[PDB]
C-alpha cells in the first residue's frame, strides 16, 4: 500500500488502436562546443577565392 | 570544469623561481582539450 | 515459452503446515511476476498468493492471509508457497503460474491474466 513499483509495461499487440501501436523514436540533438564542427552535410566543398 | 556533462581542461606552464607559494602575477590560461564524457563528477584526487 | 511443474502437495491434518515449490524452464529471463491459484471440485479458480520476481515483494488473498507465505529463489528458479494453519477451505488443486508483464501495481497480480500454468498438485485437509 502505497509501495509501487514505478514502471510498467507497454500492451502491445497487433490489433491494438494506432493511438496505442508502438512507435520508434529517434531524437537527433545538434550542438556546438569548444571544439571544431566534425558533424558536417554532404555539401561539396570548393576552391578559395 | 564539467560543463553540459564535457569535460574542459585548461592549462598553461610557467617558469618560476619560488619555492613557497603561488607567485604573484598575471597569466593566461590556454584551453588543452575537451571531452565529451557525459560524467557526473563531484569529487577529485591527486596522483603522484 | 516456459513450463511449470508443482510438487510437494498431499495429505495433512487442519492447523499443520505443507510447502508447495514450483520450478520454472524455458525462457526464464522473461519472468516478471509468479502466482499461486487453488480450484476445489465444483467451484470457481481462485487467486491465492503472487510474487514480483525483482524485489520479492508479495500480495496475499485475504482468505490466506497471515497463513501462507510465497517466496522465490531467483538462482534456483522456483517459487515456494508455505501454507501453515490449514483449514477446510485450502482443501483444492494447487496451480502455479508465471506472466512476462510488469505491473506497477502487485494488487494487480490477483486479477491479471497469466501466461503460462502447471498441471496442478492436490491439497486435502483432514477432519480433525
Amino acid at each position: 500500500f502505497n509501495c509501487y513499483f514505478p514502471l510498467q509495461s507497454y500492451g502491445f499487440q497487433p490489433t491494438n488502436g494506432v493511438g496505442y501501436q508502438p512507435y520508434r523514436v529517434v531524437v537527433l540533438s545538434f550542438e556546438l562546443l569548444h571544439a571544431p564542427a566534425t558533424v558536417c552535410g554532404p555539401k561539396k566543398s570548393t576552391n578559395l577565392v | 570544469k564539467n560543463i553540459d556533462g564535457y569535460f574542459k581542461i585548461y592549462s598553461k606552464h610557467t617558469p618560476i623561481n619560488l619555492v613557497r607559494d603561488l607567485p604573484q602575477g598575471f597569466s593566461a590560461l590556454e584551453p588543452l582539450v575537451d571531452l565529451p564524457i557525459g560524467i557526473n563528477i563531484t569529487r577529485f584526487q591527486t596522483l603522484l | 515459452q516456459v513450463q511449470l511443474v508443482e510438487s510437494g502437495g498431499g495429505l495433512m491434518q487442519a492447523g499443520g503446515s505443507l510447502r508447495l515449490s514450483c520450478a520454472v524452464s524455458g525462457r526464464t529471463f522473461s519472468t516478471a511476476a509468479m502466482g499461486w491459484f487453488r480450484q476445489a471440485p465444483g467451484k470457481e479458480r481462485e487467486f491465492v498468493a503472487a510474487i514480483r520476481w525483482s524485489g520479492g515483494s508479495a500480495y496475499y488473498a485475504d482468505s490466506v492471509k497471515g497463513r501462507f507465505t510465497i517466496s522465490r529463489d531467483k538462482a534456483k528458479n522456483t517459487v515456494y508457497l508455505q501454507m501453515n494453519s490449514l483449514k477446510y477451505e485450502d482443501t483444492a488443486v494447487y496451480y502455479c503460474a508465471q506472466t512476462r508483464v510488469t505491473r506497477s501495481l502487485l494488487s494487480d497480480y490477483a486479477t491479471w491474466p497469466y501466461d503460462y500454468w502447471g498441471q496442478g498438485t492436490q491439497v486435502t485437509v483432514s477432519s480433525k
